[PDB]
């Protein structure tokens, strides 16, 4: 994703970020990065096992999860950086754990995480759950970190709210996103000029980088080799995404014999616990009707309570 | 700064009661209008909207408002050293760091105090317009929690049905299924507390028991209590405390998608 | 297809409460005659015998004999609904699914209503015989179950003794042993009475007993019957409706 | 016995007779007349008092009846005169040989003062033993609470009948003094009837005029002759005060069967099939293993399973 | 040979209640003049002193003294069997392997005896001289089991402060503080439930809650408690038994 | 000391020795004996194999013995009162003007096995001056220690007797003999050696030997003290029924007595006798001892510093020394009360 944003933000505009606790978000129906997520549990029944569990966490506390796969990657920087030079297995392996518990999937056209934004921005999702900021350059409204991280690993979702970021910055998305490229974007080299907190106030008075080249210009601030400071700009605006309303996601009711045959059977793992889960699974469904009263009401803010003195 | 005697001091006991096992902690809004208090369960399907009117208390002074942070259970602990009959009285500092409560018995011979600890807390508040509801059911505050809790053993999920007739609670679950029907007895004035419905259009909504059950924690409070309810919409369920203020819970329906 | 009336609710109650903690499921035995329902406990050791007369019902309608199978503890639940003053109608259709309970509220307001999931059951049936027993006791339905509650902390076995004049139930243990002294009285509230032809010392867990007692509030009174080395007998007789037994296997004593 | 005592409360008074099959009478101690019962085990159709004694002893067993088996002491004075002069048997000593039987089966065995049943009743009467065994009736009349016939006379198959005492006296409305005279006026084993009179007009007789005194005098036109000299007083007697021995002196106590020593005596001096008391043997000594835990499965016959009605969704 | 004949059996039950908790087991100091019973808890740190004076016993007859090793908690369920309102009676013989209770309920045909058996048992002993106390404290024996009920709620030890005016009980904690002064009940007079205070100088010590709601478990003996204290000396907290007698609490203060 | 003493009382009667634990002996004060300790802490650290110098090196034992033990004390509860000796009584024999007894200087010259080179422990009576090396550790740590007239063991059994504390902490059973009511003994132990204390009750000794105060400094004596002399062919147990009968030192050289078993040339047992009884004790009364509070850096630096101590654990010492000041200590109702005895149970049969 971005370089050092989250900082940026932590940094300039906290306002937009919240440490929420994984309840609060009950009832909520969020878009996750399948790839991503995959991968966050093996770093091998791990793919799966990571993606059992944490999934039925996210049941448990009413969240209603839709995982994303990406399809035929785009112009990455390291990405196509070999080709100067010149599986899927247990991919798919969940693609099945997951329909198997009755956990929806989407094939994005690409990156997954452009995907999620395009629903988010469509009301048929909440959040997208990533642990990359990329999806707030994606327009996405919306974006939680930490919904896939360990039962252990006490750690609280973050929640990032980009109309608030917009917002502080001062900048349209459009202006966002040429922040995020100056920032360090893992779609094209940044500039060695320009720092974190600096980047941000040159696009504050020049609305593009367009603008920010021309002006800065000594050998002391040199504009990257081949750079599509462009190319870019335009995949955060327009990426390649299926269709929001293209499809409705349906959570449907755990199978436990044909996936706990094809569990704790066919890839070996602790019967007793595999069982209780689907269980537990089965149950989370009961309050799968149950509303928020956001769903009602509009929410006011936040009562802080006084600052206590000290030892008086 | 902050000063309020309460000659009932039974009402933030059963305040405090009906509190500290929905929501373990909160915010008190003190001004110069009363005492109010808004939370929601960590699940925010539900809230609890506290009303405290300034007009009720012996004697009330705050000149700098004040939010102060509660963990709500331990209040619940310190109250419970106060005499039922007892009068309460709290006070609290300018930028203070704890609570000062009074306990006065009124037979003058017994005497306490606690300075109990304070806490930061933020709490995500909510706006609740003010709005006029399809059915209005005041009722036995006794018997609604009666209801509650005996269907809340046949199934989790009440379907509440209003008209103009009665209302219905109805659950099931595995051992099958239950409904209790209250009539509106116009049989003139005889008999108990009766159920009365003021309606302009029958409602049927369901609802958590689990979470109904939280609620009725606040039953001392009012010998009856209402439920104000409109399709589609929240449900209200309310307490009235004295005439100096009420309780209020919040429940989210059930979105009955299709 | 049954159907009954029953304006004393309170007694279903009392009933239940009587049979769920000694028996899990049973079978209702409902008729023309009447409704009846006999278990043993899982154990084998113990057995209840419930009795309820048609002609005891305020009203009572049966076309067509029926069993229903019945989690207790389920019927158990759905009883504790209605309140001790509530008229209970019970009714169950011919190749029924459910039971329902229906609770008509005195104070002409609320009215309840539950079908309780019936159950595939087969419980395994005994035939009592009459027989004469040679020592019959009539007591206080409180006092024999204050007795057996006091001595289970005693000791877990009672060993009650039956002369003319008198019974006795004691029993021994860690901390000691302890007796408890009946003397037959001989007009008053509730006496004790004994129709003894031979003499008795049996031996019985109170565990088992202390469970009958459950079925206390059916009546004021209750009578124990007992003989050499079969079963002991712990009767409540329900109002001019039936009554409920409960039969309980005797300890083995020293005959090796 | 007490000639036709039997019929007559078959009659008269019928709530006292019941029949019942050995199954029923799981776990209940019952007291055996063995003199009675092993001259009754005699006439078959020698070893004939042990075969029996044997066999009809594990049947009990089996079915769970305890019981302990009571042996006449010294025959009180009374004329048995029935002179000798078909199956003509005189149970002598075997006794012993029983005794030893029992001993090795685990099986109790009293040895009585007087009158076997005489004392059988009495520890029916303490409520040491459930019942008195016996086909001779003057069980009742010594005053025996209950009685069961046919428990080893099995020689057919008739099944155990029980008679209450109690029951008896209601019914014909006498009291157990009244029914000790009705008794020798029946047919006693102690002194002779008073010829001419029918169990029926016996039974009116006595709840007319008490006692067989009182009827003597109130009666007796010479259509009524007495016996010679009669003993019915001395009867009477000891029906009522009979020579017994104290209930609360016995200890009844079952022990094991000892395979080894049984095959011995009886497969080895008593020349007997070794293959009939193994087997035997056998049924016994796993009966013998009675529950330390009575389920009310083995007192009460199991009349079916009550299944719930088929369902309809 | 030993027999004390009581009407009310309740003291009895309750008596045993008081003391079930804080001793496990004690020496029953039988005797021509009555039932006393001193022990210390495991921790050498609290006292109770129980005297019954045969004055108090509807038939009381020993003639030599005897001593009783008794497993209270044992005796205490024994004596649950009996009714609040059965006549209670003790009898042991000599050289006694076994304690005899025997319960007279008042439903005439009812008869209970059990047999306890006693246990060989050596108690700690002590001298309590008479001694008089700066302050002392008469109050209700239910006000007091309270505080003490509450304050422990705050912390685990109340520093006791009487003076002319009142007494101040307070404790602090883990979620504050707090504080429950007794003013003097002088107009409020009405014998029971009154608060009056003796002083000569005025105190402050230190208890451990926990020992303190472990003698309250007294209180259904008696409408009223009474406190005695002094600077550096064991508190006495005591609760007088009907009219036979008295059960004493001695805890040792706190630095 | 008293040889055979503690054997004797183990064997004879275990009944006045309990084997109690240091958790259970909060808020109760006591008397050590600063001598007996800070002895004991030396002769410890002494592995008969540890290479060997000429001149003695710097002795580190006495400090870090007081410290890390008056540590656990106070941080059991127990409040110490160190007791350093005074001026020994003219009662040389048996213990003192036994340099010649002291003779094992000569023995540790051999060195040619490494349990035999351990008996330098003799040489290791070098009390010295590490007695102002620990009082000063004492004034930084709170504690208050006193310098009693003559042999601190009597002086501490006073202060028992006074009630102005709880009990002797000492090795020596001689303490007994001064009529100290309760010994304690394995107290200055090691928080390491995890040595269960003892405790011995002088009364129930005297109730299980019958004597009293005066006739056991009587078998003490004719056990063997270290201020006299005692008897030649009779020792512990073999001494016993000759003090239970005859109980006086003079009553006993009179009866049942071959003479084979002659009294030593002057012998002092009366004069001595006299002592154990009337030993120069200071006064209970002016002993206003008085716990404060560390001085913290004052002690960080005299130990790692003066005398290098790691002053990460120093400071961990000093800092497990305050946390044990905190709120309040229990008293315990024993030292308000006098014990009068113990009543028992019927012989149940
Ligand atoms: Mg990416
Ligand atoms: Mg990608
Ligand atoms: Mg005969
Ligand atoms: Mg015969």
């Amino acid at each position: 994703g971005i370089q050092g944003l989250a900082k940026l933000i932590a940094d300039v505009a906290p306002s937009a970020i919240r440490e929420n606790d994984i309840k609060s978000y009950f009832g909520r129906k969020v878009a996750i990065d399948a790839s991503m997520s995959i991968y966050q549990f093996l770093i091998t029944t791990s793919h799966l096992m990571g993606m059992f569990y944490r999934t039925i966490r996210m049941m448990e506390n009413g969240i209603k999860p839709v995982y994303v796969f990406d399809g035929k990657p785009p112009q990455l920087k390291s990405g196509e950086l070999a080709k100067r030079s010149e599986t899927k297995q247990h991919n798919d392996e969940c693609k099945h754990l997951l329909s198997l518990m009755g956990i929806p999937y989407l094939d994005a056209p690409s990156e997954a995480e452009a995907s999620c934004a395009a629903l988010v921005k469509a009301g048929k999702v909440y959040a997208a759950a990533t642990e990359d900021m990329d999806c707030l350059t994606f327009g996405s409204p919306v974006l939680m970190r930490h919904l896939t991280a360990s039962e252990a690993k006490k750690l609280p979702i973050q929640e990032f709210h980009l109309s608030r970021i917009l917002q502080e910055l001062g900048l349209n998305q459009e202006q966002f996103v040429d922040l995020c490229i100056l920032l360090g974007s893992d779609y094209c080299e940044s500039i060695r000029g320009i720092g974190p907190k600096r980047a941000v106030d040159l696009i504050q008075k020049h609305k593009s980088i367009e603008e920010i080249v021309r002006r800065l210009d000594p050998n002391k601030y040199p504009v990257p080799e081949n750079w599509l400071h462009k190319e870019a700009h335009q995949l955060f605006l327009e990426p390649e995404v299926l269709d929001p309303e293209s499809v409705e996601l349906k959570w449907s009711e755990p199978n436990e014999e044909e996936l706990i045959k094809f569990m704790c059977g066919e890839k070996q793992f602790s019967e007793e616990r595999i069982r209780s889960g689907v269980k537990r699974l089965s149950k989370s469904r009961q309050g799968s009707t149950q509303g928020r009263l956001d769903d009602f009401f509009k929410v006011t803010g936040s009562l802080s309570s006084a600052k206590r003195k000290e030892p008086e | 700064m902050f000063e309020a005697r309460l000659v009932q001091g039974s009402i933030l006991k059963k305040v405090l009661e009906a509190l500290k096992d929905l929501i373990n902690e909160a915010c008190w809004d003190i001004s110069s209008s009363g005492v109010n208090l808004q939370s929601m369960d960590s699940s925010h399907v539900s809230l609890v909207q506290l009303t405290l009117r300034s007009e009720g208390f012996d004697t009330y002074r705050c000149d700098r408002n004040l939010a102060m942070g509660v963990n709500l259970t331990s209040m619940s602990k310190i109250l419970k050293c106060a005499g039922n009959e007892d009068i309460i009285t709290l006070r609290a500092e300018d930028n203070a760091d704890t609570l000062a409560l009074v306990f006065e018995a009124p037979n003058q011979e017994k005497v306490s105090d606690y300075e109990m600890k304070l806490m930061d807390l933020d709490v995500e508040q909510l706006g609740i317009p003010e709005q006029e509801y399809s059915c209005v059911v005041k009722m036995p505050s006794g018997e609604f929690a009666r209801i509650c809790r005996d269907l809340s053993h046949i199934g989790d999920a009440v379907v509440i049905s209003c008209a103009k007739d009665g209302v219905k609670f109805s659950a099931s679950g595995e051992l099958g299924n239950g409904n209790i029907k209250l009539s509106q007895t116009s049989n003139v004035d005889k008999e108990e507390e009766a159920v009365t419905i003021e309606m302009n259009e029958p409602v049927q909504l369901t609802f958590a028991l689990r979470y109904l059950n939280f609620f009725t924690k606040a039953t001392p409070l009012s010998s009856t209590v209402t439920l104000s309810m409109s399709a589609d919409v929240p449900l209200v369920v309310e307490y009235k405390i004295a005439d100096m203020g009420h309780l209020k819970y919040y429940l989210a329906p059930k979105i009955e998608d299709e």
